[PDB]
């Protein structure tokens, strides 16, 4: 997807590229490190912080902690959350479920090991049980939350909307939850005050204008198996 | 729960002279809606031409009664008004998929230095549930 | 068909119309409390138009 609409960004204006990968399979966290006593960041804003990479293209998280240290563009994706579950209510119908409020070792539900979502819910003190029980349980990957869930060891996984239909569409097991909530926006990882901000963000929108999202989504979205 | 038009790309909104009756839909007069049809199809804005429209209770009343077809608006709008309807006859289509699905933001002029704040204030709305409970107060999604 | 409401919480009752008579005793505290409740102004607005005397003539 994002490749594609690089690509597509290389046809609208003037530069070359060169892609590369990130080191971990985690977004990046604010921890502090063991010596003097500071805070410091790691995975794809460890990277592009230390200058040796040049723009985030990646389904980035946006909140509130990381635009105060860089800036943003307009968001591509526009999505919420949901709950991974395998088909008695077998259905969890989103966080409402009293049963995950007070969790125990029967209903398994868990997150990505150094996620943003693991943040967002450490914002919302109202439901602290939730992050002393998926610390348990974090997995390093999502894949790997897949082949977890895929052999019945786990029961439920907060993830994005549209990444759990595709994969839905992969595979006829995999149900979504009802609860749609937290309907936020990913958009592309940016430097600061820079003069690929405007031409960029101007192209994304023209991007948005016109049918290209809907051949994008005729690429990968749209079509199911 | 059926579906006649899936979406902007319907074999509908070519011509309805290919089905035998001929339908109608409009939009509203002097919108961005209009502009955004003019830079995606001028055909449709010259079939719209002769389809054109003043009042958003109007354009209800038209589809309520039968005085129209269809109504090109916006999504949440709509969505807030079948939400208090009486009976919930008018459906509407699927969440934009394949529609623009944008988002609305707040216009400062170029320079002002309140955006820094105004964008944490945002985030910090959003970012522990309150937004969530003014859309649960301000939206219900029925029907 | 739905002979029962559950509370406040009916979403017909907040934009009521002319089916949904409801009203209440005319200058009584449960309309105070009302008052006070800052989110249901329609439910002030609407129910004036049919307050009564008396409970008995409700």
């Amino acid at each position: 997807f994002c490749i594609d609409l690089l690509i597509k960004l290389a046809r609208t204006m003037n530069f070359t590229y060169e892609v590369h990968l990130v080191a971990d399979g985690k977004f990046g966290t604010q921890e502090r490190v063991n010596n003097s006593n500071k805070k410091e960041w790691n995975g794809m804003m460890g990277e592009l912080l230390s200058g040796q990479a040049d723009m985030i293209v990646a389904p980035l998280t946006i909140n509130n902690e990381r635009a105060q240290y860089i800036e943003f563009s307009k968001p591509f994706k526009y999505q919420g959350l949901t709950i991974l579950v395998k088909k008695p209510e077998e259905r969890i119908t989103g966080i409402n479920d009293p049963r995950l409020r007070n969790p125990s070792d029967k209903f398994i539900y868990a997150t990505v090991k150094q996620s943003s979502v693991d943040i967002y819910f450490r914002r919302q003190v109202e439901l602290s049980t939730m992050y002393r029980h998926m610390e348990k349980h974090n997995y390093e990957s999502a894949a790997e939350a897949i082949q977890a869930v895929r052999d019945n060891k786990l029961h439920a996984f907060i993830w994005d909307s549209a990444v759990l239909e595709f994969e839905a569409s992969q595979k006829c097991d995999l149900v979504t939850t009802g609860e749609l909530f937290f309907r936020s926006g990913f958009g592309i990882g940016m430097r600061k005050d820079s003069p690929w901000k405007q031409n960029v963000s101007l192209s994304i929108l023209k991007s948005h204008e016109n049918g290209f999202m809907e051949d994008l989504d005729k690429t990968w979205v749209r079509y199911q198996e | 729960f059926v579906d006649q038009v899936t979406g902007l790309s319907d074999k509908k909104f070519q011509r309805p002279h290919d089905y035998s009756p001929p339908f109608r839909f409009g939009t509203v007069p002097n919108g961005s809606t209009e502009r955004n049809i003019r830079n995606n199809y001028p055909y449709m804005h010259q079939y719209m031409t002769r389809f054109n429209q003043r009042g958003v209770e109007d354009a209800l009343v038209s589809l309520k009664t039968g005085k129209l077809d269809a109504f090109i608006y916006d999504a949440a709008v709509l969505n807030y008004k079948a939400g208090r309807d009486e009976g919930c006859k008018l459906v509407t289509i699927g969440s934009g998929y394949i529609f623009a699905t944008t988002g609305y933001g707040i216009a400062l002029q170029k320079g002002s230095p309140w955006k820094r704040q105004i964008d944490l204030a945002l985030l910090q709305f959003v970012g522990d549930g309150e937004m969530e409970e003014l859309e649960t107060l301000w939206l219900t999604g029925i029907c």
